[PDB]
RNA sequence: GAACUGAAACAUCUCAGUACCUGAAGGAGAAGAAAGAGAAUUCGAUUCCGUUAGUAGCGGCGAGCGAACCCGGAUCAGCCCA
RNA sequence: UUGAAGCAUGAGCCGGCGACUUAGACCUGACGUGCGAGCUUAAGUUGAAAAACGGAGGCGGAGCGAAAGCGAGUCCGAAUAG
RNA sequence: GGACCGAACCGGUGCCUGCUGAAACAGUCUCGGAUGAGUUGUGUUUAGGAGUGAAAAGCUAACCGAACCUGGAGAUAGCUAGUUCUCCCCGAAAUGUAUUGAGGUACAGCCUCGGAUGUUGACCAUGUCCUGUAGAGCACUCACAAGGCUAAACCUUAUGAAACUCCGAAGGGGCACGCGUUUAGUCCGGGAGUGAGGCUGCGAGAGCUAACUUCCGUAGCCGAGAG
RNA sequence: CAAGUGAUCUACCGAAGCUAUGGAUUCAACUCGCGAGUUGUCUGGUAGGGGAGCGUUCAGUCCGCGGAGAAGCCAUA
RNA sequence: UAUAGGGUGUGACGCCUGCCCGGUGCCGGAAGGUCAAGUGGAGCGGUGCAAGCUGCGAAAUGAAGCCCCGGUGAACGGCGACCGCUAAGGUAGCGAAAUUCCUUGUCGGGUAAGUUCCGACCUGCACGAAAGGCGUAACGAUCUGGGCGCUGUCUCAACGAGGGACUCGGUGAAAUUGAAUUGGCUGUAAAGAUGCGGCCUACCCGUAGCAGGACGAAAAGACCCCGUGGAGCUUUACUAUAGUCUGGCAUUGGGAUUCGGGUUGAAACUUGGAUUUCUAACCUGAAAAAUCACUUUCGGGGACCGUGCUUGGCGGGUAGUUUGACUGGGGCGGUCGCCUCCCAAAAUGUAACGGAGGCGCCCAAAGGUCACCUCAAGACGGUUGGAAAUCGUCUGUAGAGCGCAAAGGUAGAAGGUGGCUUGACUGCGAGACUGACACGUCGAGCAGGGAGGAAACUCGGGCUUAGUGAACCGGUGGUACCGUGUGGAAGGGCCAUCGAUCAACGGAUAAAAGUUACCCCGGGGAUAACAGGCUGAUCUCCCCCGAGAGUCCAUAUCGGCGGGG
RNA sequence: ACCCCCGUGCCCAUAGCACUGUGGAACCACCCCACCCCAUGCCGAACUGGGUCGUGAAACACAGCAGCGCCAAUGAUACUCGGACCGCAGGGUCCCGGAAAAGUCGGUCAGCGCGGGGGU
């Protein structure tokens, strides 16, 4: 049929090696995809945002290993 | 957020007097055991009255 | 005009245009979250070209 | 189809009742001779249009005398008018 | 006493008291001597121009319609009857 | 017009006629000029082989609010967060 | 005698001729009625949502599903045409979103002019993160070839997969750096137009792995490009 | 009897591409007067934007012309 | 002056005219239901110190009308959407008929041969009784089939005549016209070429002729679609309305009777209602005076009617209008918003009338927190209980569960169970995701207050992703800013909320359906029908393999299942 | 310092399972009893609480072991950015770097800390 609905934007919106603010957000993604580390939140939504300024970083290995974190700069 | 007829519904608030309201929805499906509630109004917090009508 | 008189689009200082907040206004709000009591001042000037010369005597 | 003017909310009001000329603070301390404007100074003084009231608001400040006869004044500003010395006199 | 038209359709609304018709009259006519305007215990017959002012307000509060008072001018006369 | 020598439109030929205007104390930009903590008059009056006069009014000069209002502050609110 | 035949007269059945006509409805031949609901002269009456009509929406001054004239009135026209003197500089769009919207408008995108800013643009290289297609592969779900076993499971052997994944590139995306070449970029403000695209190669859907098909993606050209 | 065809090599042909010589625009720089001048650069083009100009009538002003002849008309290297 | 007049349908005459009123209309309908203005006016509120002045305002009472009951079909109608139940289901007569789809129905007649015509039959796609059924002498420029007669209609044309056509003298138009120095074939081009390419042909110019081409001329296609273009018409579309019915109030008065009752058991100033009656208003007719006017003398009607104002109904008789888009032309069908997967080409984004499926909720606990708990399935053994139960042990990276649809996700749990609870909070909101906008999503942290825990801490609904509606206009509770001399109040504003299948889901007005073959305009080859063009599913034809038939033998012929052109 | 035990991290199967051997008054564990703290929607099995003997059986701990798991090259290939092409089409090729999945060769039954108790 004709009935598929909507864009929904799921993403990794500040990835590796960048620097992040203060409140920015990480990650879209749906239900766990990626896990909260050091310095990051999670919502409703999941979506992992910004809990410190500094530079975010990728940590993984394997299944649900994946982890985002942040470290300040100085 | 429709309404009609049916199941459930919408039912404000107590007397927080203050004149006061809330307006979470309910339901009928369980009991029609009335309500009571914690909230705060104009005066002081936490003044605890009965869900109306 | 008389459209935006008592309505929002209220120019300032700067000349830029104020907006209102809309949904939801008087009607269907039901839900939740805080967001009733959070539909205030706001603006964007994109579209506001067209809404100096909509009224303009005052802000 | 359905324009933004028509779909943004409002009642609010109208009104505009009384809006009072502005004395800036600056103009008459410091610069000039800080010459006591006194009740009407108009010409080499600025309120032109008038058949409003007038209203004395605090922007500069120095220390010297005036006197200033207005309709009404900000309570800030008749601080700085006294503490200068002299004076802000409104009507009965 | 119209409609096209506008409101991007259409009824309120707009066109517009416009067009047209009829009646009366003059070189002009209409209007006029406050049971008024108004908010200073102010003005001071009427008409006209500027301004107030796209301001107050009117409105499927839509399209759109839209004053007057103060002030500045042109001209300024009030006289008679129950 | 995606695409025209087109068997798609128009035109027999030559002359002459023939289509982005005007209006407003309107709005908003650019260039130019005169005055610039200010700038400028309208209707009208006077004088016209020519122009002066006329401050009623208009625009800067204070913003914030739904408004009362307050004022380099204002607004939401008990404050501070905005 | 709303009888018969048939002239006048009234009428138009069939064929033809005529078609820039002799004629804006006729001519020859033929035919109908030819004392009746007959034919026709004069004067008169009825008209525009009105008249008349043995009834076709017929007639109402050679074009009547609403006559003519004058006026509102330069009605309105999201539609079609047309828009004239020269050289120079730049230079598009036929995408997105919404629309009683689909050949029309609004906003954004793309063009230009001016001011501000000032290498922030560009390519390419390094570094770092993100990805589940290509291929592959049954460990999950569906499918499925030959057996073994005591019909599901289970074992040997063997496969398919847009809506399966134990895995998984080439490329692509973001950020940092300029380790090195280039020359744009952004903001503010004036003016726009375009919003019908077309073809080819590659990647798909629909189609019949048909179309000078249709609908998206992606590069290049025509579009607006002569040689 | 290849002017068919597979492979290899090399001479020439061939565009408004590149090159030669000359010339003009565009922007940019360097100072000269308080527009010009070499250097480097640029210049296909529809809607559209920007810029500099040609011609017609009228008007003000200046300079003038015309019966030994005005405008208009006709011819031309 | 009902042997009359109006309307309607039928249509000499003859034999006739059935069944069904449920719905619609129409006529007649004392109970009862609803119902307008208007009489009545309990009570609620505003202001003033008050007299009082004022804003709404219901019981009862109030007409016609519909609802409800009965009847009425030469009233609208109905008498096969497989019998389907709906008031009933076809009386005569007719039927392959102007009705019949299949259809050239099957027989028969006529012809050498008959899709027609006639006669039968009947299985009537969709005959039938005043939209009349079936007959009918006569009538017909009516329509259909057949015969004789005669014939140029024909085989098949010939000769002859007159009038044009042609030639000379005279006068002398027209539509049309980018410009032309205007060939054939075969290609190519916007897909039918004199004008492009290659090849061929062709001395210059005329007159009489012919109609293939010049997509020949004529008329900005009348078919088709499009335009938020038009007009005629229609109705149980919307809306008003001429018209008409009805209550109240005037014109418009009197008296008897009765009931309802007030002011001073009757008297009685009376105030109205109902029937009844009178007569001055008013209408109206005859008399020498035709329309009138009158003293009128009169005769009838008469508070009615008519008429002015207002109340409610009826009202295609009339009038203004509405009647969406998408769409491999339009229509019919389907579809519009929201969530999930595939398409989607390993970033996001991405279309099709592409391939699948769901949402318009639920949860007072499925929330907050605090503690503990671990699933599906198999094998063995076990009791009305066996596929499946309940119990036991063993295996048991999940093969389970998570309220619903899938994807992600989940074993240190979000899943299973309890304790206590109201954060499914008020005031804000650093900084980001996403959108043209408007929306939308996430969120640390600050304060006022809480909740669970001993505590670190967590909490401003739910494993997340669907469970939605801008603005306008308005209802309710606050609040006390505005408030038209002032002080109040009516009214308005901000705070909170309620109203929307506005689902065509960015929503046109508060309120809207059809038809045009009588059609008109503005456009479109942006878009159907004819033809061409590209394509070749289907259609036509050929080929390959060879099982089988041909007693025997595939291959004289015929060619299963398949295959290629 | 060494042996070892108890705790607790990092790593986050090349550290995992089964077959199995050592371990016991020092540490862990079972065992012991529990009206009450506390607690099993039944059972103190689980939490919980009072403590020996016993036991080294179970659970745990370490050593062994490469049958299973898990990791897994080099070679070649698939595919592919870019370049250049053949076929009416389905499809295919050449150059250029990039370069998997599976499979084989193998590699393993870990590594690295902090603190405390106990032997030498
Ligand atoms: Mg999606
Ligand atoms: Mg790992
Ligand atoms: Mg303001
Ligand atoms: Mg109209
Ligand atoms: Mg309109
Ligand atoms: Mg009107
Ligand atoms: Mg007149
Ligand atoms: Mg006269
Ligand atoms: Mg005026
Ligand atoms: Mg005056
Ligand atoms: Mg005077
Ligand atoms: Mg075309
Ligand atoms: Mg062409
Ligand atoms: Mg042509
Ligand atoms: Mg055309
Ligand atoms: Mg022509
Ligand atoms: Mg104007
Ligand atoms: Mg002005
Ligand atoms: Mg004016
Ligand atoms: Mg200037
Ligand atoms: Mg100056
Ligand atoms: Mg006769
Ligand atoms: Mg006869
Ligand atoms: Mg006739
Ligand atoms: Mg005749
Ligand atoms: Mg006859
Ligand atoms: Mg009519
Ligand atoms: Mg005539
Ligand atoms: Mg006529
Ligand atoms: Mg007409
Ligand atoms: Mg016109
Ligand atoms: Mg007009
Ligand atoms: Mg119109
Ligand atoms: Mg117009
Ligand atoms: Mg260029
Ligand atoms: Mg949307
Ligand atoms: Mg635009
Ligand atoms: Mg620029
Ligand atoms: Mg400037
Ligand atoms: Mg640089
Ligand atoms: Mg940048
Ligand atoms: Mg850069
Ligand atoms: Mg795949
Ligand atoms: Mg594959
Ligand atoms: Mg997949
Ligand atoms: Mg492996
Ligand atoms: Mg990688
Ligand atoms: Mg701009
Ligand atoms: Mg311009
Ligand atoms: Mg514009
Ligand atoms: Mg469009
Ligand atoms: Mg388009
Ligand atoms: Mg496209
Ligand atoms: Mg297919
Ligand atoms: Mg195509
Ligand atoms: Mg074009
Ligand atoms: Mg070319
Ligand atoms: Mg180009
Ligand atoms: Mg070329
Ligand atoms: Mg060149
Ligand atoms: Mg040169
Ligand atoms: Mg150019
Ligand atoms: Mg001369
Ligand atoms: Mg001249
Ligand atoms: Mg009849
Ligand atoms: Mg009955
Ligand atoms: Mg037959
Ligand atoms: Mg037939
Ligand atoms: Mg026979
Ligand atoms: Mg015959
Ligand atoms: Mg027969
Ligand atoms: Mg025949
Ligand atoms: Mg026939
Ligand atoms: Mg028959
Ligand atoms: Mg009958
Ligand atoms: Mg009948
Ligand atoms: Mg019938
Ligand atoms: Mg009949
Ligand atoms: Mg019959
Ligand atoms: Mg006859
Ligand atoms: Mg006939
Ligand atoms: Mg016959
Ligand atoms: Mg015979
Ligand atoms: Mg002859
Ligand atoms: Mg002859
Ligand atoms: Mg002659
Ligand atoms: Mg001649
Ligand atoms: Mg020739
Ligand atoms: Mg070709
Ligand atoms: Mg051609
Ligand atoms: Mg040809
Ligand atoms: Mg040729
Ligand atoms: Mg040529
Ligand atoms: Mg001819
Ligand atoms: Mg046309
Ligand atoms: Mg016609
Ligand atoms: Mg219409
Ligand atoms: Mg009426
Ligand atoms: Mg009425
Ligand atoms: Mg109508
Ligand atoms: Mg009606
Ligand atoms: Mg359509
Ligand atoms: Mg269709
Ligand atoms: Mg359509
Ligand atoms: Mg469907
Ligand atoms: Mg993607
Ligand atoms: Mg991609
Ligand atoms: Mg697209
Ligand atoms: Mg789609
Ligand atoms: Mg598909
Ligand atoms: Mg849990
Ligand atoms: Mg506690
Ligand atoms: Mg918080
Ligand atoms: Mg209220
Ligand atoms: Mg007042
Ligand atoms: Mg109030
Ligand atoms: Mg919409
Ligand atoms: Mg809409
Ligand atoms: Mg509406
Ligand atoms: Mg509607
Ligand atoms: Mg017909
Ligand atoms: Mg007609
Ligand atoms: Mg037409
Ligand atoms: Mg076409
Ligand atoms: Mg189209
Ligand atoms: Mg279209
Ligand atoms: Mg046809
Ligand atoms: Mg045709
Ligand atoms: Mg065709
Ligand atoms: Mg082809
Ligand atoms: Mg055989
Ligand atoms: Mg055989
Ligand atoms: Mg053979
Ligand atoms: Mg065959
Ligand atoms: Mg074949
Ligand atoms: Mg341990
Ligand atoms: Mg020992
Ligand atoms: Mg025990
Ligand atoms: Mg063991
Ligand atoms: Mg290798
Ligand atoms: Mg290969
Ligand atoms: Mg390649
Ligand atoms: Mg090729
Ligand atoms: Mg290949
Ligand atoms: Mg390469
Ligand atoms: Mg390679
Ligand atoms: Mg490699
Ligand atoms: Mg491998
Ligand atoms: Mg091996
Ligand atoms: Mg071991
Ligand atoms: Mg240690």
């Amino acid at each position: 049929n004709g009935r598929d609905s909507n864009p929904k934007y799921l993403g990794v919106k500040k990835f590796g090696g960048e620097v992040v603010k203060a409140g920015n957000i990480l990650v879209r993604q749906r239900g766990t995809k990626f896990k909260a580390g050091q310095g990051v939140g999670m919502g409703r939504d999941h979506t992992l945002f910004a809990l410190s300024d500094g530079k975010v970083v990728f940590i993984n290995k394997g299944k649900g290993a994946r982890f985002i974190s942040i470290e300040a700069a100085q | 957020a429709k309404d009609g007829p049916r199941i459930i519904v919408k039912m404000e608030s107590s007397a927080g007097t203050g004149f006061y309201y809330t307006t979470t929805k309910n339901r009928r499906n369980t009991q029609a055991k009335l309500e009571l509630k914690k909230y705060d109004p104009v005066a002081k917090k936490h003044v605890v009255f009965r869900e109306k009508k | 005009t008389h459209k935006m008189a008592k309505r929002r689009i209220k120019i300032t200082g700067t000349g830029k245009v104020m907006a209102f907040k809309s949904g939801k206004r008087h009607q269907n709000t039901g839900k939740s979250g805080d967001e009733i009591r959070g539909k205030g001042k706001g603006f964007v000037l994109a579209k506001a070209e067209w809404a100096r010369m909509k009224l303009m005597l005052p802000r | 189809r359905s324009r933004l003017i028509a779909r943004l909310p409002k009642r609010g009001f109208n009104n505009v009742g009384t809006t009072y000329e502005v004395v800036k603070l600056s103009q008459l301390q410091d610069l000039e001779d800080t010459t006591f404007d006194r009740d009407t100074l108009e010409a080499y003084r600025l309120v032109r249009r008038k058949n409003r009231p007038v209203k004395l608001l605090a922007s500069g400040e120095i220390s010297r005398a005036v006197t200033v006869h207005v309709d009404a004044a900000s309570a800030a500003a008749i601080k700085a008018v006294e503490a200068a010395g002299g004076r802000v006199v409104l009507p009965e």
